[PDB]
RNA sequence: AGUAGUAACAAGAG
RNA sequence: UAUACCUCUGCUUCUGCUAUU
RNA sequence: GAAUGCUAUAAUAG
């Protein structure tokens, strides 16, 4: 017979042109299972493996086994090296400074001026942060709160001043405290009267208790990094480890990154922080110039590059040098401010995670061995793979179940600053006035080095030199992944150039699904993604029109809201079908109300409510857009104080209606002892809501003031009452109570 | 009287010592921290979690209220809600069927002022509804990635200015310090506050809606001849890479947006007309059939009072009164005496850097204006000579002085640049230096005046000077004076020059700006071969397509008559994308190679196709008869807008294996239209004019020779040449 | 300093570059051709080309899944009633007695006059769904004292060889049928000519796929995973029989319900997204498992009767397999419809490209051909070592089919292979473009590709197809060897 | 059993 | 012990940084 | 004949 081969498309169409077909993104992304301790220990072993020939010493602060590769012996092989020479970095930085005159001080200025204005609430926007008070990850906003509450107990009220600087002062000061005290909740039984047989009921009430830790135990927690495994990491067989850092360290990272961003923005070969169309423009413009400026009768070559073991090799002590050089002409306080973040990373400790699980197949028993008790059982117990890891881990292991990790950047939150170090390498351009000239692009670890020279043999001699240069900065170019060819086509950050950056619709296909916000929101997102893809990702009008269809199907199945005229049996469908029969203007019904889809290419950008508003039924629209509907949750006046979440600004355009609902909170918490936190949540939520009731502007714009919340609320209510009396809104009998109640505060 | 309740609820709250201490300790700043305090993790897979949660009995949470209790516990054997209260909302949980119930049999609320609240969106729909669609057209579109406005604003303000304006509307009490901005948008606030007065929608929603139509959403997008927001919002239907759709929005269109788009058209017409013999003929041909959105160009130029040299040239070409009126942002000039000679020079600015700016020579006088304020300005090459001004608004007078000083391009003004100024944006694109300097010094004026100089005030009749404070003063800036006091027939040459009745010229085709920019509105050319005013890559592709189309005829005709078929309308258009200062020499080269194939029999159909378009411009050989030799043929635009002679280029390349020609990333087949003997027939012959292959690389001859070295050979001498990588060829003259 | 350090640095540090030659590109994954390794077995969730749906022509308007499965079996009573286990193939660690009992329990439960589709937790059903097979948790203190308790060696994917059924799947899934499955909902009326072009362009693109075998298979996966998820959350603690159902339309425009078999869902107390819920499948098929025995080691087959395939009385088998899905796979199943988009866009690109070249809409031209232009063709496959061309429609369907397989055989093996191979694909395009490419460590590059090739049928066959295609390109290159060589 | 794949689930908790 | 053929739970069994904004 | 530079819960990228 005739045997079909799909790779035979690449005969009729070049790879770059149909690169879409090489991304399997209708498939499931890889997920991890169980523990990340295996993956973590590897990182810890390798990081030190690449630095093992450096200066090993014991930290007289933590007592940890510190390794220092910097200014170390140069490598004798192509295995990853962290042995970066300070002088070579400083020279590279000097060259950069020469060719970009007065950028360092310009950036250092702006960065410094930014810091002064920066408030503490800036730290309440970063997913899950490590909370040292409870030694587990918490939401960023809570991680800060827990630290602020705990800081107050040790007489540290810098956070109250509002700015980030005085709070940061408290963080580095807190290291000097002999013992650090913090609240940790304990439950208490209490008899409470009830219409019970015996006439009472026992209920567990939580109460804050002051726990202490020593100077060292706090420091280690401050320098601690919680570890996980990266889930949904696409285009990779085997899994990798990641890390989240503490609120202490995150305060200082902000400035150093901000500094580096300012520098990056004003660099020619920086892929960050530019993105999307802005990036495509910059790189398209950059490629054109570096293309045309090639010597005639010569060969321009493009090394499609990639740096392996990027985070593992790059050393904090080098990043410390980078700040000191960049902050040359800055005041002494700011030089010292920037220096902290690198210093903390150079003494960082890695938490080993969940540990390892041991089993018996005969007995059918399983048990998790925690990391402190990792060397409790003999190593014959652990599998051959794990056995070796634990042996190699031993000299970096801490008995409380952590690992010393002076080298490397495990957490890696110096994206901008690491990009600068890369760009600095590209800044050299030539070594020993040879017959070549290099210059590239750099987006963190991903790079694309162009080389203009006489012959490809010479080009190679230059690439060899560039390779050898990077090694002096602690940058290891992947020989296995990186490749080279004559200029015209290359790859950079999964953007495929072939005489121009090609379309690659496959990559962002997973965004065409139902977003999972809610009915009203997901519709907008759906049509917006389609709209935006027609523009950017080169989706034609046929595929676009179908993209609507496929979405509407998914939407109708997910939110179980098929067409009213359909006979698809369902629980919600029963009422939908009644709504279909009841309603006259059925073309006005939304899709989620079993209405027909009226979206096409031209009207993707218009809200469905606004599209259909004019052809709705007056009773239907009244129900759909009821201004006191319970699904959304408005304002008001008895005692309405729930755990409200701050209403954000989202890019999608949608109307506030009954379909703009919220889902019930996961109730797993009600079983565990974390139960207690709900009351703490509802306590803050009680205050915030009444504060919002006092100041309606607080919802819209951030209220400012270092004074007390009660103080503010008192005065406003006092004023409101006084004016309400004199105006004639409030009565004498009421005004008596008003001033009386306010008097009690 | 909600006051009473709040005060009493405070007393309820202050009973709890947990709450009491929170209110006492937590500052007003720290509200922003505790508001974001929550228990739960951030849902990493919400698409999944939603799909899963919708299969559960009670996924949604009502808000504890009397309205929630208007929903029944069940309806016709469907559990609509449960008694169990949610952790978050502290209200009864319910099924999705509840929503459907509410929408079917729920209470009917008041929707008064809904269309007023969400006017922004209704306008968006109105623009689509009251629109007109033209024709779809298939053909190459060069999309450029530019930073554009996504949504039409009612009035544009900075975020901070907008935020304060929003505050005045919704939350007057918690406004803070009254800024001058409050007074500036006094009518907007008054208007909006009256329109949103009758409403029962949540103020936080009203806030973000106003923000949507005051704060600018300006983001990078791939555009192609349409920048206007009302066009951008429909960008998905406007064009793709390989097709274009005509679309006319609804409602209104700004006169400024008409103006700037009108300019772009006129420049494009002139830029193409120049290359034709009798440019005026072609200029008129196009201009009459040139439409801007829906309004004809001829009609536009009549209605609009403004525009650059190009506008006036075309105005004259059509037969309309030219306006000598120019604009420089806020400044509006009208020349009376002088002649402008723009010339690119390397200006050193105050901070200590060098920028390439176009400087204007000659003594010139203009009628400067800024709102209520007026004046007369006399300037010279990088120096303000004298400036007379009127007396009106203190701030309007202040602006004109700054504007005029910048417009002058005074060496003093450039030396007063102290701070961060950007002539190149974050995406490494050019920002107009003169317009950037206009924006910079409009803010930091105190630095400008100090770095300028001062002198004695005039002592004339109505002439008395003003100082930094902008009041009558003894000291005044060097060349500043304040006063109490506030059409000729032209003809245009066929070669596009505006000659006066005397003989002196006002304008020429050489005086229009070279810059090609994205039109604000959509420019249509209601003529066949409208592609001619395209971009470089558009013109390049359409030309080579037209060559392939008629390759049967053009190749045959070439073998008969020599220069009969070199003059074609496509190749005329193609010339206008060639640098004029190199066009002549390229034709001298191309024809010489073309004829060399015909005569010596050593043909190459791809190379014929590649070079044929260049053979239009009258040739320009060297002094010794022999043509100029070239490795590449550089064309107008970016460094990738070039053709290669020996190799393939980003615009043009041929694959012999597949017999596939690649023009600007589009793939055409030369199967069938290729000779049999041509396969092994080397390229070395059709690479240098008056040069043919003899053998292969002879190490005795030495290394490969440059263009120069080859041009400086005596006929009969052999040499070594490299076509592409790893293909040496030995060639004689 | 840089110059100084570079001088004193060991010469052993280098990129060790070499210019790429066609000869250097050896075949990827040499093990897949070794016969000693076992034929990679069929390991999908449901059957694909081996499927067989019992056609029940309906009113057209929908009904309950129990009801449509009941009436579909009522029609094919002879199959439904067959109560004698005629066992053909038996999976190693399966239970013939239990599986058949389970099948019959399904058939009986679905056929009864009750509303519920619950299965009582019998001795067979408990075995079938792996009841109480989770290990018990104990304290670390006790575990540490127990010597027999150890950390188990991680199970690694076994190495397999090329299997013809994978090739055959691609071949059959690509082919045209008379049956339309897709459930594409309504759209707004067209106004803008773009929309009018889009609509007419859909008529060509959509139909071409909708009328192919791969299309139904997808919709089956989608609709099954949709209900399987709904049952998993709603009926966590109940064993439930779920019919493998689907709706099809013929040329005449009549709605047929297709019952491909019955599945049972184990207890589904899914906390984690990765947490597994055992699903035992019973699927109808005309394929004789004795034919390709190395394909079905995971399956247990019973001959359950016969049916007219046309004029031929083909025997009907019943493929029985214990399977398992998790909360993610089910969600991704419901989002498998997007296979249309990846395949449509890519081919629409060609139409839109060609349209700019010609100046008019080249949609109708590419499929059929018009007065001006003759139809577009693509190198489609091979026939006894000789390249063969095929239609635009064929080329489209191959990509769609390919994209469905990306989902169906979507794991970490495919991700890794697809990513690292893309690297090598580009190096070939350089050789094709004559942009003399260079490499630094080719073996290392290969390693990353080759380590991904284990027990993925799609990866294994892709490694075969890659090697096949490489050989043909390597031949085509020859033409360019002697060009401008005098 | 099975899913699956460098480690898990095949219910967890009062 | 027991209530318990009862009750509660289904991302919380540690999910980072940065860019597209 | 220019600008106006920012900050999402999705997805992708590194």
């Amino acid at each position: 017979g005739m045997n079909i081969n799909p790779y035979f498309l690449f005969i009729d169409v070049p790879i770059q042109a149909a690169i879409s077909t090489t991304f399997p993104y209708t498939g499931v992304p890889p997920y991890s299972h169980g523990t990340g301790t295996g993956y973590t220990i590897d990182t810890v072993i390798r990081t030190h493996e690449y630095s093992n020939k450096g200066k090993q010493y014991i930290s007289d602060v933590t007592g940890c086994t510190m390794v220092d590769p910097t200014n170390g012996p140069l490598p004798e092989d192509n295995e990853p090296s962290a042995y970066a020479q300070l002088d070579c970095v400083l020279e590279a930085l000097d060259r950069m400074d020469e060719e970009h005159p007065g950028l360092f001080q310009a950036a250092s200025q702006n960065a410094m001026e930014t810091l002064m204005v920066t408030t503490v609430d800036k730290l309440t926007q970063g997913r899950q942060t490590f909370d040292w008070t409870v030694c587990r990850n918490q939401p960023a906003a809570t991680a800060l709160n827990t630290t602020i509450t705990s800081f107050r107990l040790n007489d540290l009220n810098g956070a109250d001043k509002g700015g980030l600087i005085p709070f940061c002062q408290d963080i580095i000061d807190s290291l000097d405290r002999p013992e650090m005290t913090f609240f940790s909740v304990k439950n208490i039984k209490k008899k409470l009267p009830a219409k019970n047989r015996k006439g009472f009921l026992i209920k567990r009430i939580p109460m804050k208790v002051k726990d202490k830790i020593t100077k060292v135990e706090y420091i280690k927690r401050a320098l601690s990094l919680n570890t996980m495994t990266k889930d949904a990491e696409r285009g990779k067989l085997k899994r990798r480890a990641i890390a989240t850092a503490g609120i202490q360290i995150r305060g200082f990272v902000l400035v150093v990154e901000n500094l580096a961003k300012n520098i990056c923005e004003n660099l020619e070969q920086s892929g960050l922080p530019v993105g999307g169309n802005e990036k495509k423009a910059k790189l398209s413009n950059a490629v054109a110039k570096m293309l045309s400026n090639c010597p005639p009768g010569g060969i321009s070559m493009t090394v499609t590059g990639d740096n392996t073991k990027w985070n593992e090799c790059l050393n904090p002590r080098i990043f410390l040098a980078m700040t000191e050089r960049i902050t040359r002409d800055s005041p002494i306080w700011f030089r010292d401010f920037c220096s902290i973040a690198p210093v903390l990373f150079s003494n960082k400790i890695a938490r080993l995670g969940k540990g390892f699980m041991i089993t018996s197949k005969t007995k059918r028993l399983k048990a998790q061995i925690p990391c402190p008790d990792l060397f409790s059982i003999p190593l014959e117990r652990y599998n051959e793979e794990t056995r070796a890891k634990l042996k190699k881990l031993k000299p970096f292991f801490n008995e409380e179940g952590t690992a010393s990790l002076s080298p490397g950047m495990m957490m890696g939150m110096f994206n901008m600053l690491s990009t600068v170090l890369g760009v600095a390498a590209l800044g050299i351009k030539n070594i020993g006035n040879k017959e070549y000239l290099w210059d590239g692009l750099q987006s963190s670890d991903d790079f694309a080095l162009f080389v203009n020279a006489k012959d490809e043999e010479t080009c190679m001699e230059g690439i060899n030199d560039f390779y050898r240069t990077c090694k002096l900065l602690g940058i290891n170019m992947s020989k296995k992944k990186s490749y080279c060819n004559e200029t015209g086509m290359f790859e950079f950050t999964s953007m495929f150039y072939r005489d121009g950056f090609v379309s690659n619709f496959a990559m962002e296909l997973p965004s065409f699904g139902v977003a999972g916000v809610n009915e009203s929101a997901d519709m907008a997102i759906g049509m917006t993604i389609i709209k935006n893809n027609m523009i950017n990702n080169g989706m034609g009008p046929a595929t676009a029109q179908t993209a609507i269809q496929l979405f509407i199907a998914d939407y109708r199945y997910t939110y179980k809201c098929h067409r009213g005229d359909s006979k698809v049996e369902g629980k919600r469908m029963k009422i939908i079908k009644e709504l279909w029969e009841n309603t006259k203007g059925r073309d006005g019904l939304l899709v989620a109300d079993g209405g027909p889809n009226i979206y096409n290419l031209r009207n993707l950008h218009i809200p469905e409510i606004v599209l259909k508003y004019n052809l709705m039924d007056p009773e239907y629209k009244g129900r759909l857009l009821h201004p006191q509907n319970p699904f959304v949750g408005h304002l008001s006046e008895a005692d309405i104080t729930p755990a409200h979440g701050p209403v954000k600004k989202m890019d999608y355009d949608a109307v506030s209606g009954t379909h703009s609902w919220r889902t019930k909170r996961n109730r797993s918490i009600l079983n565990t002892d974390q139960r207690n936190m709900i009351l703490e949540e509802q306590c803050y939520a009680k205050c915030c809501n009444l504060f919002e009731a006092c100041f309606n502007s607080a919802s819209y714009r951030k209220p400012v003031g270092q004074h007390s919340m009660l103080e503010a609320m008192a005065h406003r209510l006092r004023m409101d009452a006084r004016l309400d009396y004199e105006s004639g809104r409030m009565s004498k009998d009421d005004f008596e109570k008003a001033m009386a109640h306010l008097g009690e505060i | 009287g909600m006051t009473l309740a709040k005060i009493e609820l405070l007393k309820q709250l202050l009973r709890d010592n947990e709450a009491k201490t929170v209110l006492k300790q937590t500052t007003v700043d720290q509200y922003n921290i505790i508001r974001k305090f929550n228990t739960s993790r951030i849902e990493k897979n919400p698409s999944l979690r939603m799909k899963w949660a919708m299969c559960s009995n009670f996924p949604l949470a009502l808000t504890k209220g009397d309205m929630a209790n208007r929903i029944p516990l069940e309806y016709k054997g469907i559990q609509l809600k449960t008694n169990a209260e949610d952790i978050g909302t502290k209200g009864q949980m319910c099924s999705i069927a509840a929503v459907t119930w509410w929408n079917t049999y729920g209470p009917i609320g008041d929707t008064e002022g809904f269309e007023r609240v969400y006017e922004s969106f209704f306008l968006r729909k109105m623009r689509l509804d009251n629109a007109t669609w033209g024709r779809i057209t298939f053909g190459p579109v060069e999309r450029v990635r530019k930073r554009v406005l996504l949504n039409p604003l009612t009035k544009e303000m900075p975020p901070d200015e907008a935020s304060n304006v929003i505050m005045e509307i919704l939350f007057p009490k918690e406004a803070g310090i009254p800024r001058e901005s409050t007074w500036i948008h006094r009518e907007l606030i008054k208007e909006k506050r009256e329109k949103l007065k009758g409403t029962m929608i949540t103020p936080i929603v009203l806030a973000y809606m106003l923000e949507r139509e005051l704060v600018a959403r300006r983001r990078f997008l791939p555009v192609a001849g349409a920048t206007s927001a009302e066009f951008i919002e429909m960008l998905h239907c406007l064009q793709g890479e390989n097709w274009r759709q005509i679309y006319h929005p609804g409602g209104n269109k700004l006169t400024e947006s008409r103006s700037q788009s009108m300019i772009v058209a006129c420049r494009k017409i002139i830029r193409r007309s120049i290359v034709a013999s009798n440019p005026l003929e072609l200029a008129v041909e196009i201009a009459n059939k040139t439409v801007i959105d829906t309004e004809p160009l001829k009609s536009c130029l009549a209605a609009i009072d403004g525009g650059d040299v190009a506008c006036d040239i075309i105005r004259a070409a059509l037969g309309l009164k030219i306006r000598q009126r120019q604009r420089f942002g806020r400044l509006e000039l009208k020349r009376i005496s002088g002649r402008g000679f723009k010339n690119d020079e390397e200006i050193l600015i105050g901070n200590g850097t060098i920028q390439k700016i176009g400087i204007w020579d000659g003594e010139e006088e203009f009628h400067v204006r800024c709102g209520e304020c007026r004046g007369i300005l006399k300037k010279s090459k990088m120096k303000l000579e004298k400036l007379l001004i009127n007396s009106a608004k203190k701030e309007d007078m202040r602006d004109l002085i700054i504007l005029c000083m910048v417009f002058s391009q005074d060496t003093r003004m450039f030396q007063g640049v102290r701070g961060e100024i950007n002539f190149l944006n974050r995406a490494g694109q050019l920002l107009s230096p003169m317009y950037q300097l206009q924006r910079y010094f409009l803010n930091r004026s105190n630095d400008l005046f100090d770095q300028w100089g001062y002198e004695e005030s005039p002592k004339a009749s109505e002439l008395h000077g003003i100082n930094e404070s902008m009041n009558a003063s003894d000291y005044t800036l060097k060349g500043v004076v304040v006063t109490r006091n506030v059409t000729e027939k032209v003809s245009i040459t066929k070669n596009l020059s505006l000659i006066k009745r005397t003989g002196e010229v006002i304008m020429g085709a050489n005086d229009v700006s070279e810059l090609e920019s994205q039109a604000q509105l959509m420019i249509t050319y209601d003529t066949p071969k409208m592609w001619e005013m395209g971009t470089t890559k558009e013109l390049v592709q359409n030309t080579y397509q037209w060559v392939l189309k008629n390759l049967v005829t053009l190749k045959a005709q070439f073998l008969l008559g020599k220069e009969d078929m070199f003059q074609w309308d496509a190749f005329e258009a193609f010339e206008s994308i060639i640098p004029q200062k190199m066009a002549g020499q390229y034709s001298g080269f191309a024809r010489a190679v073309l004829k060399q194939m015909r005569d010596q029999e050593v043909m190459k159909t791809d190379q014929f196709i590649k070079l044929l378009p260049f053979c239009f411009s009258p040739p320009k050989l060297r002094s010794n008869g022999e043509p100029y030799q070239f490795l590449k043929l550089v064309l107008k635009g970016g460094g990738e807008n070039f053709i290669e002679v020996r190799k393939g280029s980003p615009l043009f390349s041929y694959n012999p294996q597949t017999e596939v020609l690649t023009i600007c990333g589009r793939m055409m087949s030369l199967k069938g239209k290729i000779e049999d003997e041509e396969r092994n027939r080397s390229m070395g012959n059709a690479v240098l004019a008056g040069f043919l292959v003899s053998g292969k690389y002879d190490p005795d001859l030495g290394d490969f020779k440059t263009i120069e070295e080859l041009e400086k050979l005596k006929p009969g001498e052999k040499a070594n040449i490299l076509l592409y990588q790893g293909k040496p060829v030995k060639v004689v003259k | 300093a840089i110059e100084r350090n570079l001088a004193r640095m060991s010469p052993l540090v280098s990129v060790t570059p070499k210019k790429l030659t066609w000869e250097d590109l050896r075949p990827i994954g040499p093990h897949i051709y070794n016969h000693e390794l076992p034929e990679v077995p069929y390991n999908a969730f449901l059957l694909m080309s081996d499927e067989l749906g019992l056609a029940n022509m309906t009113e057209g308007k929908s009904k309950k899944p129990k009801t449509l499965a009941k009436e579909c079996l009522e029609k094919y009573s002879t199959l439904r009633d067959q109560t004698d286990p005629i066992l053909i193939m038996k999976s190693e660690k399966a239970n013939e007695n239990f599986l058949w009992k389970l099948w019959r329990d399904c058939v009986n439960t679905i056929s009864n006059e009750e509303m519920s589709n619950e299965l009582q937790k019998t001795n067979y059903a408990k075995w079938a769904t792996g009841d109480g097979l989770t290990y018990q948790k104990i304290m670390k203190e006790v575990a540490i004292d127990d010597e027999t308790m150890c950390q188990e060696e991680p199970k690694i994917p076994n190495k397999c060889r090329v299997a013809a059924w994978v090739q055959t799947e691609m071949n059959l899934l690509s082919t045209l049928t008379s049956k339309r499955a897709l459930d594409l909902p309504e759209i707004g009326p067209d106004v803008a000519p773009v929309e009018h072009v889009g609509s007419e362009r859909r008529k060509y693109f959509v139909n071409e796929i909708n009328y192919c075998k791969a299309s139904t298979v997808m919709m089956k996966y989608v609709l099954f995973h949709t209900s399987l998820l709904n049952e998993s959350n709603a009926s966590m603690g109940k064993y439930k029989v779920i019919p493998i159902t689907n709706r099809v339309v013929n040329e005449k425009g009549e709605s047929f319900d297709m019952l491909y078999g019955l599945a049972v869902k184990g207890q589904s107390h899914l906390r984690g997204d990765t947490d597994v819920v055992t699903v035992v499948t019973f699927e109808f098929s005309s394929t004789d498992p004795r034919v390709d025995s190395g394909k079905w080691p995971k399956y247990t087959v019973f001959r359950i009767g016969s049916l007219f395939v046309s004029g031929r009385e083909k025997s009907v088998y019943l493929y029985c397999r214990v399977n398992g899905t998790n909360k993610i796979q089910m969600k991704w199943g419901m989002e498998a419809r997007r296979c249309l988009l990846q395949s449509m866009q890519q081919m629409e690109a060609i139409v839109e490209q060609e349209s700019s070249i010609q100046g008019y809409d080249m949609t109708k031209a590419c499929f059929k051909g018009d007065r001006v232009n003759s139809p577009k063709t693509f190198s489609i496959g091979t026939q006894e070592g000789k390249l063969v061309k095929g239609s635009f429609g064929k080329a489209l369907r191959v990509i769609f089919t390919k994209c469905l397989m990306h989902y169906v055989f979507g794991n970490a093996q495919l991700e890794g292979f697809s990513a690292e191979s893309r690297r090598l694909l580009l190096l070939i395009q350089a050789l094709k473009d004559r942009k003399g490419p260079w490499v630094f460590d080719l073996e290392g590059m290969y390693s990353g590709i080759e380590e991904c090739i284990s027990n993925n049928p799609w990866v294994i066959q892709s490694a075969y197809w890659f090697n096949e295609w490489l050989g043909f390109e390597k031949e085509g290159s020859k033409v360019l060897e002697s060009v401008d060589e005098i």
